[PDB]
This record gives structure tokens, C-alpha cells and sequence, in this order.
DNA sequence: TGCCCCCCCTTCGGTGCTTTGCACCGAAGGGGGGG
């Protein structure tokens, strides 16, 4: 076979990014897996002559103990050209979301058996570290098409056509989307007969080289206004405040009439009595929060953001923008471990399902904006990462004002 | 010898030539020292004589090694480092002793000259020009090149340290129950052979370095403890540092001080209760490592506290996998902390000590919660996982945190150890407004271009206040209404601010700041018995604020 | 008059916010220690 030619986006050099700790279990799969990878000849031993690096960790799944190999290429990717430049990239299927389940498989290993421009290798390398600095640093760079990297998909996209079109021939009811090293594959079988045609894919595949999800319960929680049959200076207060800060997502929202229902000094436990031109403008307002809001419409050209925020009890709120204030969606995420003692597995769940909604919905995962701080974020995600890609995050510190969300 | 390992090719950076720096002139005594060390590496191969179609150059020098009769030859790359490549160092970190598992017999070895048994890329070898002036400079004078790895070039550690590791790796896989710690040239080799067959592994492993041109010299292999590793002493069923000697001085300078700080940090690994907070205060504001300052109280204090702990005699133990890592940590007051990590009581594996200040405002909870993450990654490092936790501060004061605190925040498994001062929350924020408490509305407002500002407040018991403000800014009159309204009310209090900065800082609770008004403020909330603080947005005329907002107008 | 690595404490300067200072964070100075 002929090697494609890469090039990294003009005036940017390749990743320098250092390696971090790992356990000891972590550690020895690394060293299992890049041995008996060495020896296929899909990675090289390379010394520090390679300026350059990619931090390596592992993971293993609760369903299947077998580990997994993960390369943070987050930054190489990010300097790879577009293979929208040179358009061999892959487009997205608008007619995932609608399926009633769809599975997730792991197809990274069928990148293996297509080598890598000579001259783009030494941008792949990577270093396994040592108990106790025992010894310095192992090397290794790619000679194929590495897992997580971008331009794998974007080379190997013909060979997945080729591979997969017998069975989109046979089942033309299923889609079947790739995105990175995974395949996204949703049907509207029962439950278990949609599984049977998931194991029938994958040895049509098998032969050459996660759970089922449900899109159509992803429920969008809109705002909602509190009901009592008393109200407060305070609860009025925290009205007001909750419908201004929503007056920048949503349209003819007013906040006059209940205002100075709070006219003068008042204590913040007194009870004050609704206007009738009060609830006149409150049950108007509980119903533009009803249904969405007009105007907001997906822009494959920018990027996707997720802010999420803790509200307790296991559950987190979020909402994915392009532009601030124009959601085009809002969500819940509950916590079904039983555990109710980790906040950071809890986020980090959170990140992959709301990531996992995005690739299903619109092919992409988006930037987060995470409710944590940065080191309790490092001291423990990996603990807990179960997929084969890592989204884009950046660490925020906002108090609520409002609880918006809530 | 000269390794017969292949070299490492490297490259000069793109667009860049190579070094041409005159030597610095020196005298004609120092010059034939000069010659004499050069003459003899070139009956080794190290280096070459080379002439004047070489146009680079840099420059040569040499210090006293601390043995009998050797020394230290250096020449200045600090030219070709810049416009050599950039490389990926290897050596990711420091071995540590409480690392190590118990050994029946053990030896040190160190590989002699390493870096000159290591071989140069041949294409690179006309960069390491280097000229010794002949006659004073009447001459043009002699002229060599590198052949080997020379000491001071920005390369020369990695490709060495890289060069072992494969020279090693046959070794390590022939016989997998040998540990060998490999740091630069410094091998440890410990075993569980009785101490027969071990002299029989090592002599075939130092066989193998000979092979490959790595000598060992017999002065450089210890064969019985205390073993001389890393600074430290390695005992059969114990380890200590090397003597820590620190200075005892009448005046101190700049430069004093951040020694001892220094040595101090070094003591900390295994000395438990360390402190320098009193001391780094010292240096703070200071502008030359020869100013002197004096040392105030608070640091004689903390200095012969140290001192007391010093004299007392130490030792760290090692590691048994089969047992579990536990991990205590204590509060030392203004933002220090100290801890053990050990396996059975009293035998401590090393200590520590965790004292940094992350943010403008933070609370002993999360400071715990720091020095608790600081633990879990040293020990990922040495041993590979997290220990059990030990910590002073009750399940429900952490349950108390992570329900009305917003990040997401998680400590792992741990047991609470009542050793005071214990770890609290100094107050806590009223979820609801206060029946029966007076209402304050808060407001400050200030000039940026005159930084004149007032605070004051309005109240539903018809209280009023403003004053005035001089050189503020616009966050601070915001603090300093929420400080009034502290200030003038009673145990219980119900407070409304339009400054989400403000209620920012203060709903997460911190116990301290690096603002004298902020501290101010939580002065005030811990004297309190209840406070409900409620946020509101501005210019909007709700009642109360709109009030207020006026009369500071 | 040199090189590489880890650690801590201080200081400085760039980024971004519906800002006009502020808080955060990474890099570079000093020190310890290893080779
Ligand atoms: N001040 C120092 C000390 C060490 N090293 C590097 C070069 C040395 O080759 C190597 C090891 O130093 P050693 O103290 O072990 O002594 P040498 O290897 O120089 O000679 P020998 O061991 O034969 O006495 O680390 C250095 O560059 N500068
Ligand atoms: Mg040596």
C-alpha cells in the first residue's frame, strides 16, 4: 500500500506534551500491549533524538476486564490538517437520532493495517513511565494509523465503505455513523433482536480485521418557574432575578408588573399578596418557558459548548450552545451508580453522555466548561473514562446567581 | 571504552549554523593542563585534533572534582545548546528509597565515564569545535573536536541515559527477579539470592556493560551497607538521608535565607512537623540576594522549632506490597499541613509537608483537599497507588461541604482521626431568610476615573448608612457595603447585593484572604449566628435595591 | 563562566470577562537534592 501525505496546519509544529503518573495496573498494560505491538511492527522504539510527545494512559470497561490502550492525540489532532481541506472527510447521518436503540463498537483495531506517512510518524510518539522512576522513560512512535488520531478515520474511509456496504445493502433500515475509532449503529428492532444484527455486524468485520443507547428518552428540561400558594418578598425576588437572567434566551418576558410588587423596603420573610396584573404576568412567562425557543438552528461550521452545573442529590444540569444564550439543547443527567459518594465519577459520566448525545445528534463532541477545579479534575478522571475519544475542556469557578437550571 | 552501540543522529535547529565563540584568553600554566587533559583523551578516541577549515568554536574550562586527585572537564555549549534540537527527556522523575522493597543482597554499581563511552554522531562532531590559544595568541593553537558525549552540551544526558536503558534491557529480561534502579549512571541492584549467586549475576552484568564499553571501577561498587544511594543510606531494615547540615549565621541575607528554606524542604521528606512558612515570609519584597534581613520573632521561632526536630535521629522503612499504604495528615495553622505515610503505626515509609496558597480566597477544606490530592499523586509516583486516608476533620463537616459547594469535589476513602485542631467550616450560609432577622439592602458603588467610591445601606427596620470612600475600586465598595451591614447588625442578619462578585467569593465560604477586607468580612461572619444572603439583579427598581442603590448615588 | 531531572516559594506577565480590576495560571527567578 501507498502512504497518504499528511501535513501539519501551516506554522505549527507537533505535540510536546508530558507524561503523567500511572498505577501500577495501568502500567503494566501499556507494557503488555506495546510489546506485542512492537513485535506486529505497528509501533517502534524510538529515543529522545523525537522532540516530541503525547501522554498514554489505559482503560478498562466494567462489562469486559480486557484493557484498553488510550493516546491523548487531543493536541496532535487539533495541528493535523483538515481532511475537510483536501475533503476526504466522512459526513454525519441526521437519521441516527431518530433510531429507538443504538450500540457502540470499539473498530480502532482495523486502523492497524494501514501504515503512516514515513514523515508524519514522529509526530505520534509517546512515553510509558516507571514505577518509582525505576528507569527512564519508554518510547515508542506509530507506523499506522493511530487510535484516536483524526486523520485515521479520514484516510481509512474508503476501506470502511467498502467493509460495511453488504450489510448497509441488507439492513437499508439501520444507519451506521463512525466517528474516531467508533461506530454508532441505531435501529428500531426490539430489544433483543435489534442485539443480534449488532453481533451479525461485527464478524462481517471480524472476518476481514458499549451498552445500547436510547436517543428518543434524551428528555429536554426546560426552565420552570416554583409554584406555592403563599409568596414572599424573597421568593419574588428570586423571580425576578431567575426571569431577567431568562429574558436573554427568550422573547417578551416582562418583570415590571411583579417588580413593584416589591416596591419599598421590605422585610424578606414578608408575605405579598398577587396582583391580578401579577399573575397576569407570571402564568404568561410559565408558558414561554413551555416550549422552545424560536430561532435556534445547528451551525456545522462552529463549535458545539457544554456547560454543566451541579444541583445535588446526584444531579447535574447542562445545557450545549454555539452562540451564548441560543441553546439548542437543555438537559438533566441523574446518577444511576448507587454509590451517592463521588461527585468527580458523577461528572465524569456526565461528560461522556452528554458527549456521546452530541456525536449522535450532530457528529461531534463539544468543549466543556467543567463545575471543578483543574487539579481534583487530573487527580482522578481517568479513573472513571470509558470511551475511546476525550472531548475538548476548559475548568470554570461560577457561583449560581440564580438556580436557572432548577 | 568506546561504546559500539550505534549513535543517536540529532540535528542543528532549521536555519541555524553553528557556535564561533573566541575562547576566553587564560594563562600559559592553565593552557598545558589544558593540553594534558586533551592529549590523553585523544589516545582514547575522544576526541581529534582539528584545524582551521572548522569555523565554529566555543569555549573550555574545568573544576575540582570532589575526589582525592580527579577533575571536571566542561566546556561552555551554552551557544550550541541554543541552536541544537530540541529533544524529549527520558528521565521522568527521582527514585525514592521508601519506594524500595526489602532486598536480601544488595550491591551499588556506578558505570565510570559513562558519558565519554557514549559515541557522537559523526555529522554533528565539527559543532563541538573547541580551541586552546597557543603563545598567547601569537599562534592560531590547538584545535579538537568531540567524539564522544561531551559534559555541558544539552544532549549528552538524555542520549546517555537512553544508550543504558537498551544496553540494559537484554539483562533485565535474562533474569526478571533482579531489581535494577537506573538513575543516569548509578545502578542499584538488589536481589533475593543468597549473596553467592548474586556476586555471580553481578559480575555477569558487569561483564555485559564491558562488552559494550562501560566500565565499573571497583572504588565506585559497594558491596556492603550502609549504601551510599541518591543522598541517602540504605540499612537492611531501614533508611535515613545524609547529613542535613544547615547554616547557623549572626546576619542573614536574601541568599541565607533561601538556602535554609531550601535544606529545610529536603529535611521534610522524613523529619515530620518541617514548617517555613515564617521564614519564606522573609523573602517576600526583597530585591537582592545580598540584602540583609533581619529575622523576625516569628521565625526565630519557627527556625529553632526546626532545629529541635533536626537533632532528633530518623529513619524511613520499606515497602511491603502485601500491606495496605495509610496516609495522616495534620494542621500546622496559617496554611500548613504535614503528613506521614506509613504502613504499620510508627514506621513511617517518608513525610511530608503541603503549604502552597492556590487562590486569592480558599477555607482549610479545600486546602485539606489539596494536600490530599498533593498525597495521592506522590504516591502514584513511588508506589503505584493511593493510600487509606487518615484525616482530622468529621464526616459531617465534609457532608456540610460538598452539598452547598457547587464544584464538584470528592476525597477517597478515608477514617476520621481526632487529632486537634481539627479541619471546619467556620460558618455556614442560611439556605433560607431568617424569620424575625432585620433585611439589609447593600450597595457600593465607585468612580473609575476618580477611584472615589461610597457604601451604604437601606433596611426594613428603616436603618440607613453611607459612607464615603477614597483611592477604592468598583468590587471593593461592593465588599465594603456586605462589611457594614456586618458590621452594624446583630447576630442574626438577611443581606441583599446586586455584586455577584461579592456573592461569589463569600458563598464559598473561605476562612481566609490575601485581602485585608476580605479577611475583614469573615472576621465578621464567624462572630454571626445566622446570615442569609441573597443576590439581586441591579437597575431594575426592586424594592430595597432601587432604595439604596439612590442613596449611594 | 557547562548539561539534564524532580521538589518548594516568590514574582511576573498573559488571558478573558457581557471587565475597567480581578482571579487564574504557566513560566522564570531563587533555593534544595540527584547524576
Ligand atoms: N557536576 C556534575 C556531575 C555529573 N554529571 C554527569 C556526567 C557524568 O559522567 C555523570 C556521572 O557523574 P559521576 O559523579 O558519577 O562521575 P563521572 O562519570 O564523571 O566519572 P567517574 O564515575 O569515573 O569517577 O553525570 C555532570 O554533567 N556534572
Ligand atoms: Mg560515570
Amino acid at each position: 500500500i501507498e502512504t497518504v501525505p499528511v501535513k501539519l496546519k501551516p506554522g505549527m509544529d507537533g505535540p510536546k506534551v508530558k507524561q503523567w503518573p500511572l498505577t501500577e495496573e495501568k502500567i503494566k498494560a501499556l507494557v503488555e500491549i506495546c510489546t506485542e505491538m512492537e513485535k506486529e511492527g505497528k509501533i517502534s522504539k524510538i529515543g529522545p533524538e523525537n522532540p516530541y510527545n503525547t501522554p498514554v494512559f489505559a482503560i478498562k470497561k466494567k462489562d469486559s476486564t480486557k484493557w484498553r490502550k488510550l493516546v491523548d492525540f487531543r493536541e496532535l489532532n487539533k495541528r493535523t490538517q483538515d481532511f475537510w481541506e483536501v475533503q476526504l472527510g466522512i459526513p454525519h447521518p441526521a437519521g441516527l437520532k431518530q433510531k429507538k436503540s443504538v450500540t457502540v463498537l470499539d473498530v480502532g483495531d482495523a486502523y492497524f493495517s494501514v501504515p503512516l506517512d514515513k514523515d508524519f510518524r514522529k509526530y505520534t510518539a509517546f512515553t510509558i513511565p516507571s514505577i518509582n522512576n525505576e528507569t527512564p522513560g519508554i518510547r515508542y512512535q506509530y507506523n499506522v494509523l493511530p487510535q484516536g488520531w483524526k486523520g485515521s478515520p479520514a484516510i481509512f474511509q474508503s476501506s470502511m465503505t467498502k467493509i460495511l456496504e453488504p450489510f448497509r445493502k441488507q439492513n437499508p433500515d439501520i444507519v451506521i455513523y463512525q466517528y474516531m475509532d467508533d461506530l454508532y449503529v441505531g435501529s428500531d428492532l426490539e430489544i433483543g433482536q435489534h442485539r443480534t444484527k449488532i453481533e451479525e455486524l461485527r464478524q462481517h468485520l471480524l472476518r476481514w480485521g458499549g451498552y445500547e443507547l436510547h436517543p428518543d428518552k434524551w428528555t429536554v428540561q426546560p426552565i420552570v418557574l416554583p409554584e406555592k400558594d403563599s409568596w414572599t418578598v424573597n421568593d419574588i425576588q428570586k423571580l425576578v432575578g431567575k426571569l431577567n437572567w431568562a429574558s436573554q434566551i427568550y422573547a417578551g418576558i416582562k418583570v415590571r408588573q411583579l417588580s413593584k410588587l416589591l416596591r419599598g423596603t421590605k422585610a424578606l420573610t414578608e408575605v405579598v399578596p398577587l396582583t391580578e396584573e401579577a399573575e397576569l404576568e407570571l402564568a404568561e412567562n410559565r408558558e414561554i418557558l413551555k416550549e422552545p425557543v424560536h430561532g435556534v438552528y445547528y451551525d456545522p461550521s462552529k463549535d458545539l459548548i457544554a456547560e454543566i452545573q451541579k444541583q445535588g442529590q446526584g444531579q447535574w444540569t447542562y445545557q450545549i450552545y454555539q452562540e451564548p444564550f441560543k441553546n439548542l439543547k437543555t438537559g438533566k443527567y441523574a446518577r444511576m451508580k448507587g454509590a451517592h459518594t463521588n461527585d468527580v465519577k458523577q461528572l465524569t459520566e456526565a461528560v461522556q453522555k452528554i458527549a456521546t448525545e452530541s456525536i449522535v445528534i450532530w457528529g461531534k463532541t463539544p468543549k466543556f466548561k467543567l463545575p471543578i477545579q483543574k487539579e481534583t479534575w487530573e487527580a482522578w478522571w481517568t479513573e472513571y473514562w470509558q470511551a475511546t475519544w476525550i472531548p475538548e475542556w476548559e475548568f470554570v469557578n461560577t457561583p449560581p446567581l440564580v438556580k436557572l437550571w432548577y | 571504552p568506546i561504546s559500539p552501540i550505534e549513535t543517536v543522529p540529532v540535528k542543528l535547529k532549521p536555519g541555524m549554523d553553528g557556535p564561533k565563540v573566541k575562547q576566553w584568553p587564560l594563562t600559559e600554566e592553565k593552557i598545558k593542563a589544558l593540553v594534558e587533559i586533551c592529549t590523553e583523551m585523544e589516545k582514547e578516541g575522544k576526541i581529534s585534533k582539528i584545524g582551521p577549515e572548522n569555523p565554529y568554536n566555543t569555549p573550555v574550562f574545568a573544576i575540582k572534582k570532589k575526589d582525592s586527585t580527579k577533575w571536571r572537564k566542561l566546556v561552555d555549549f551554552r551557544e550550541l545548546n541554543k541552536r541544537t534540537q530540541d529533544f524529549w527527556e527520558v528521565q521522568l522523575g527521582i527514585p525514592h528509597p521508601a519506594g524500595l522493597k526489602q532486598k536480601k543482597s544488595v550491591t551499588v554499581l556506578d558505570v565510570g565515564d559513562a558519558f565519554y563511552s557514549v559515541p557522537l554522531d559523526k555529522d554533528f562532531r565539527k559543532y563541538t569545535a573547541f580551541t586552546i590559544p597557543s603563545i598567547n595568541n601569537e599562534t592560531p593553537g590547538i584545535r579538537y573536536q568531540y567524539n564522544v558525549l561531551p559534559m555541558g552540551w544539552k544532549g549528552s544526558p538524555a542520549i546517555m541515559q537512553s544508550s543504558m536503558t537498551k544496553i540494559l534491557e537484554p539483562f533485565r529480561k535474562q533474569n526478571p527477579d533482579i531489581v535494577i534502579y537506573q538513575y543516569v549512571d548509578d545502578l542499584y541492584v538488589g536481589s533475593d539470592l543468597e549473596i553467592g549467586q548474586h556476586r555471580t549475576k553481578i559480575e555477569e552484568l558487569r561483564q555485559h556493560l564491558l562488552r559494550w564499553g562501560f566500565t565499573t571501577p571497583d572504588k565506585k561498587h559497594q558491596k556492603e551497607p550502609p549504601f551510599l544511594w541518591m543522598g541517602y543510606e540504605l540499612h537492611p531494615d531501614k533508611w535515613t538521608v545524609q547529613p542535613i547540615v544547615l547554616p547557623e549565621k549572626d546576619s542573614w541575607t536574601v541568599n541565607d535565607i533561601q538556602k535554609l528554606v531550601g535544606k529545610l524542604n529536603w529535611a521534610s521528606q522524613i523529619y515530620a512537623g518541617i514548617k517555613v512558612r515564617q521564614l519564606s515570609k522573609l523573602l517576600r519584597g526583597t530585591k537582592a540576594l545580598t540584602e540583609v534581613v533581619p529575622l523576625t520573632e516569628e521565625a526565630e521561632l519557627e527556625l529553632a522549632e526546626n532545629r529541635e526536630i533536626l537533632k532528633e535521629p530518623v529513619h524511613g522503612v520499606y515497602y511491603d506490597p502485601s500491606k495496605d499504604l495509610i496516609a495522616e495528615i495534620q494542621k500546622q495553622g496559617q496554611g500548613q499541613w504535614t503528613y506521614q505515610i506509613y504502613q504499620e503505626p510508627f514506621k513511617n515509609l517518608k513525610t511530608g509537608k503541603y503549604a502552597r496558597m492556590k487562590g486569592a480566597h480558599t477555607n482549610d477544606v479545600k486546602q485539606l483537599t489539596e494536600a490530599v490530592q498533593k498525597i495521592a499523586t506522590e504516591s502514584i509516583v513511588i508506589w503505584g497507588k493511593t493510600p487509606k486516608f487518615k484525616l482530622p476533620i468529621q464526616k459531617e463537616t465534609w457532608e456540610a461541604w460538598w452539598t452547598e459547594y457547587w464544584q464538584a469535589t470528592w476525597i477517597p476513602e478515608w477514617e476520621f482521626v481526632n487529632t486537634p485542631p481539627l479541619v471546619k467550616l467556620w460558618y455556614q450560609l442560611e439556605k433560607e431568610p431568617i424569620i424575625g432577622a432585620e433585611t439589609f439592602y447593600v450597595d457600593g458603588a465607585a468612580n473609575r476615573e476618580t477611584k472615589l467610591g461610597k457604601a451604604g445601606y437601606v433596611t426594613d427596620r428603616g436603618r440607613q448608612k453611607v459612607v464615603p470612600l477614597t483611592d477604592t475600586t468598583n468590587q471593593k465598595t461592593e465588599l465594603q457595603a456586605i462589611h457594614l451591614a456586618l458590621q452594624d447588625s446583630g447576630l442574626e442578619v438577611n443581606i441583599v447585593t446586586d455584586s455577584q462578585y461579592a456573592l461569589g467569593i463569600i458563598q464559598a465560604q473561605p476562612d481566609k484572604s490575601e485581602s485585608e477586607l476580605v479577611s475583614q468580612i469573615i472576621e465578621q461572619l464567624i462572630k454571626k449566628e445566622k446570615v442569609y444572603l441573597a443576590w439581586v439583579p441591579a437597575h431594575k427598581g426592586i424594592g430595597g435595591n432601587e432604595q439604596v442603590d439612590k442613596l449611594v448615588s
